[PDB]
């Protein structure tokens, strides 16, 4: 009702012949959106699988244990975790790129006042191309990640087999053929090494990085696909012009049916191609979500005996932090 | 030079109507038809031969008056979409204008007839907010953790999952720790269906 | 929308343009649509004036 | 014996499993009966089966409905356009209808390949699920069922497979003081293999991670450590 | 420039109307080629993971 024909009755009446095409387009878009919703709900459910928090637990009061610094990983300091649960690491990640769901919502809210025209989201939204926010906001996902981390590190150690974090590291190192005599004396040194590695990966986003490249790649790919789809409206498709207003105001509406039909056919063909790649990327992100499913369930809450599966080499353990359109891990 | 120029017909008498600003109205522009929102601004890029401005695609986003010599920027109108939340047992509709504040809607789009409420995603209709509550599962998911339900129509934040809490200490008091060790159990068996085969189909021309 | 009974007699009808409820009702070809979030496209504003500029 | 040994992997005491034999058998039978008669009301499995059947029927109905589209011609019925025109100018209408039907067919086969790839991936998931949770129990935490998984069964289902993931689940708990590690000699510590260390009448005991059952300390339920950490309980009064 | 129109100017001039189609085709082909290259590089990287030879 807005893409092929924006606000013209002469164009909307002819759309009735291809009503099944529009119905099928809406149906496939709705089912892929439902698939995305189910995947997000599955991730939120696996984060809260067997986790158990303590009411008396206060991360703002106690934020250090066994000489390990984790303030940059735990969000919403205190028992009032209902305002903003974004931790320092998640804040830095969300500060590097601003095209998240919150950015999309703010950009669409800023379209009411005509103070800017360089933004392509307004010309995209006025043509029936909108980016709806996800079912669960990033604040909820960030709260889930910080809750899982604080529970896996503080008693009750739900995601640590009921073992403290320091003892978990000391036992995970023993699996990779090490002597237990040197691990006890090298306690402060291993704690400082862990903190240094965490700080290195924390401030490593200043220059180029693989994670930042992937996030910018998916955001830019989505924007490029939307721009290419929007650019299709400026194709003549063998007609006199690509503007419906010029054709409707230049012809007598008796011979303009062939031009309108050609433009409609071209736009529907482009729409079918776009939804085909849409289904392709939906299947790809579903498979990626499944990979995240087994990766989290086998490398965060425990350590499955799979050689070279979580990290790359003599893997110890891993952590989880919220990221835009995905998850991020610390494979020590 | 179709729909552009100076010399043209005078059969349909129409005087030089004054230009209006901040209104989504239709225009003529000496031939360049269309409808949009006119905004007043001052420019300096215009020259003697230069009297119109386009974009990379070819659309018009601004022009210079022929007689008034006043620069005007053309902005697109609003042609969005309104969502709805209809329940089976309910008899009303929870209309919601996504990313549009209802103040502008009430003064220039619609009229205040139903109890409105300005929210985060926009301005809902036929429903009041109860954000302090929490629903485990909502039949309708409006988005960004906000859902509606029928009772009548409400606005409660969506909280599908949450961790349980135990009032136990977390510090290593007395050199030991406090944990909850189970003392009784039972066997519960869930189920899951995994699709393997699909009905084969054959189509012939 | 024209609903028919077992004897070919019109029982209920939908206007499809009275309000959003009518459009949602005839969008799914059902007298009482199921609980779901239905999208109503075609929402736009209309011009309130006409400006004419000539030489 | 397979069930009795699978429960031990989830940190339980073997003393209570032997006496709780008839009770565990009745519990297993009750769980089987519950999942057997649980199809009366709505269920996730029934919803998925009805969803795939209805999706296939909907796709077939949508494809069949395409034959009633005018596609810009005078009518969508070939008989009327063939009996109304002189067959000299009807070629353009027939060509338009043919082009539209071929386009719809191409779109349908595209989604057909998409769902074929999806069901292939689902079949692969069922492949590893069966091979790792039916004939044996792979050491993958939270992979077969959801939680303290024990084992699973397999039964035929329409267009797929169905499973009964019997999972361990406690009903009541109790709070008791525990210690993850403690030294028993001159910097000669120990560590529980599966459980914790509790205090009872000035002498330590070991218990399981899922059943509150105190047991005497023995080498068969503890891991020897040559050197212990400083932040461990100092309990040198041992055997 | 060679498939739909081999070496005919009369065919190449009309191709400008569907320029976005050709651009999208080249873009998706380059994307899948890059994906294949990354997969090959990943396989070559996992083969040389912790390998150690002797001179
Ligand atoms: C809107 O802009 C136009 C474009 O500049 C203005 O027209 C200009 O008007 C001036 C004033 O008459 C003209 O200057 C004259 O030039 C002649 C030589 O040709 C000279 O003999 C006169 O004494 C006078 O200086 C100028 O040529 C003319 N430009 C054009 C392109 O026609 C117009 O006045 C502006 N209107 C308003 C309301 O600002
Ligand atoms: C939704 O309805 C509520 C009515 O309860 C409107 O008021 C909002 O109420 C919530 C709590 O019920 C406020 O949140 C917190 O309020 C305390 C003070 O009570 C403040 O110290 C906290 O920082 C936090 O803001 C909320 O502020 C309050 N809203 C306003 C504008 O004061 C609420 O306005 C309704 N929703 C919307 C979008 O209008
Ligand atoms: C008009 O058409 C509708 C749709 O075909 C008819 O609804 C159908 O009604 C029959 C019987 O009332 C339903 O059959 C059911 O079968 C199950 C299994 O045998 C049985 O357990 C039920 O008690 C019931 O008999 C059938 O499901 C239902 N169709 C749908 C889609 O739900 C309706 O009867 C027709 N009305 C007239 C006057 O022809
Ligand atoms: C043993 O436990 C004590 C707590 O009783 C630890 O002491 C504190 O550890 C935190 C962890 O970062 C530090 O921030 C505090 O400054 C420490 N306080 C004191 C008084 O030392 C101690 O570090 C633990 N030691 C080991 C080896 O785990
Ligand atoms: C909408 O966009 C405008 C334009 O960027 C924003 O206005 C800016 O606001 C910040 C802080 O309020 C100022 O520092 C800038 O100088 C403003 N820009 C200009 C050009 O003056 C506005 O904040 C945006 N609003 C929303 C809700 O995103
Ligand atoms: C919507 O209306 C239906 C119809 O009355 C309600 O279903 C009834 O629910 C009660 C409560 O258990 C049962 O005792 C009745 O037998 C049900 N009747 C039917 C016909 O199913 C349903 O609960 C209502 N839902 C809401 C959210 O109000
Ligand atoms: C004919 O043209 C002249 C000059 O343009 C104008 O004054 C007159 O009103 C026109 N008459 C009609 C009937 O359009
Ligand atoms: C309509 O909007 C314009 C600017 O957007 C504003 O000046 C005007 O007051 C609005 N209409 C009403 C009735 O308030
Ligand atoms: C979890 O959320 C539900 C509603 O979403 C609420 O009823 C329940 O009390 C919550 N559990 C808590 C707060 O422990
Ligand atoms: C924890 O809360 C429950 C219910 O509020 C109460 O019965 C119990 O005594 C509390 N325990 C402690 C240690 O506060
Ligand atoms: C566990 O609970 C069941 C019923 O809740 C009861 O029959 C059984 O005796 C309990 N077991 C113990 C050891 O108390």
């Amino acid at each position: 009702s807005l893409f092929v024909c924006s606000n013209y009755a002469a164009c909307h009446d002819l759309l009735s012949e291809y009503g099944t095409f529009c119905d099928n387009i809406n149906s496939i878009l709705d089912e892929v959106n439902g698939l995305l919703d189910t995947t997000q709900l599955h991730v939120a459910d696996t984060l809260m699988q067997g986790v158990t928090l303590s009411s008396n637990l206060n991360t703002n009061l106690h934020f250090d244990v066994d000489n390990i610094n984790f303030k940059s990983l735990v969000g919403c300091l205190g028992p009032h975790c209902g305002s903003s649960s974004r931790s320092f690491f998640e804040d830095l990640l969300f500060d590097k790129v601003k095209l998240s769901d919150v950015g999309f919502v703010e950009a669409y809210n800023n379209c009411t006042g005509g103070s800017e025209i360089r933004d392509l989201l307004c010309v995209q939204s006025f043509n029936g191309i909108k980016v709806l926010p996800p079912i669960l906001s990033e604040s909820q996902i960030s709260g889930y990640t910080t809750a899982a981390t604080v529970a896996a590190m503080f008693p009750p150690w739900s995601a640590a087999a009921g073992i403290p974090f320091s003892l978990n590291v000391q036992y995970r190192i023993n699996g990779l053929g090490v002597t237990m005599d040197v691990l006890n004396k090298n306690q402060k040194l291993i704690a400082t090494a862990f903190n240094n590695a965490l700080l290195s990966i924390q401030n490593g986003f200043s220059a180029t990085n693989s994670a930042l490249a992937k996030i910018q790649s998916v955001v830019n790919s989505n924007a490029q696909a939307l721009n290419s789809l929007l650019q299709q409206l400026f194709n003549k498709f063998g007609a006199i012009s690509s503007s419906l207003q010029e054709i409707l105001s230049r012809l007598d509406a008796l011979e303009a049916q062939v031009q309108i039909d050609r433009l409609i056919n071209g736009r529907l063909t482009a729409l079918n191609a776009y939804v085909s790649q849409q289904l392709s990327d939906i299947s790809l992100v579903k498979l990626g979500a499944a990979l995240a499913m087994e990766k989290v369930n086998e490398c965060v809450k425990s350590q499955s005996p799979r050689i070279n599966f979580c990290g790359n080499g003599n893997h110890i353990l891993s952590l989880v932090q919220n990221a835009p359109y995905g998850l991020l891990f610390m494979h020590f | 030079g179709i729909n552009s120029g100076t010399t043209c017909s005078n059969d349909l008498l129409q005087p030089n109507t004054e230009v209006f600003t901040d209104v989504c109205v239709d225009y003529d522009l000496y031939g360049i038809t269309g409808q949009g929102i006119f905004k007043e601004v001052s420019a300096v890029y215009y020259n003697s031969w230069q009297n119109l401005l386009y974009d990379f695609n070819g659309n018009i986003i601004g022009f210079k008056d022929f007689v008034t010599n006043k620069t005007y920027n053309i902005f697109p109108c609003y042609a969005g979409r309104v969502s709805a939340a209809f329940h089976q047992n309910a008899s009303s509709l929870a209309l919601l204008y996504r990313n549009l504040k209802c103040s502008y809607v009430l003064n220039n789009i619609s009229l205040a007839t139903q109890p409105y409420f300005d929210s985060y995603l926009g301005c809902v209709f036929n429903a009041d907010n109860l954000t302090d509550y929490s629903v485990s599962s909502c039949a309708l998911r409006m988005g960004s953790g906000f859902c509606v339900d029928y009772n009548s129509y409400r606005f409660v934040t969506f909280e599908p999952f949450n961790v349980s809490f135990v009032n136990d200490s977390i510090e290593s008091v007395g050199g030991l720790y406090e944990i909850k060790i189970p003392t009784n159990f039972t066997i519960v068996g869930q189920e899951e269906f995994i699709q393997t085969n699909s009905p084969k189909v054959t189509i012939d021309c | 929308l024209l609903k028919f009974d077992d004897r070919g007699v019109i029982t209920n009808a939908v206007d499809c343009s009275s309000s959003f409820f009518s459009e949602i009702q005839c969008k799914t070809k059902s007298l009482l649509p199921n609980t779901g979030v239905y999208d109503l496209s075609g929402f736009t504003v209309k011009p309130v004036a006409t400006v004419h500029r000539r030489i | 014996l397979n069930v009795q040994y699978r429960i031990n992997g989830l940190g339980v005491t073997m003393d209570v499993l032997n006496k709780n034999q008839k009770l565990i058998a009745t519990a297993f039978n009750n769980a089987l009966l519950s999942i057997q008669n649980g199809f009366s009301a709505t269920n996730s499995a029934l919803a998925k089966i009805q969803s795939v059947v209805n999706s296939n029927a909907q796709a077939l109905n949508s494809l069949l409905q395409q034959l009633f589209n005018k596609f810009g011609a005078i009518s969508s019925s070939l008989q009327e356009i063939l009996s109304r025109l002189d067959a000299l100018e009807a070629q353009v209408q027939i060509d338009r209808l043919i082009n539209g039907r071929l386009t719809a067919l191409n779109a349908y086969v595209s989604q057909q390949l998409s769902d074929i790839s999806l069901v292939k991936l689902g079949a692969a998931l069922a492949m590893e699920k069966v091979n790792e949770c039916v004939k044996s129990q792979s050491p993958r935490i939270n992979f077969c069922g959801n939680g303290n998984h024990i084992l699973s069964l397999v039964q035929n289902a329409p267009y797929g497979l169905l499973f009964m993931h019997f999972s361990y689940k406690p009903i009541s708990f109790k709070t008791v003081l525990v210690s993850p590690g403690l030294c028993i000699s001159g910097d000669v510590g120990i560590a529980p293999k599966q459980g914790y260390f509790i205090k009872h009448n000035d002498h330590w005991m070991f218990t399981g991670s899922s059943y509150y059952y105190p047991e005497p300390i023995s080498d068969k339920n503890v891991v020897f450590m040559n050197t212990c950490s400083v932040n461990f309980t100092k309990a040198p009064l041992v055997y």
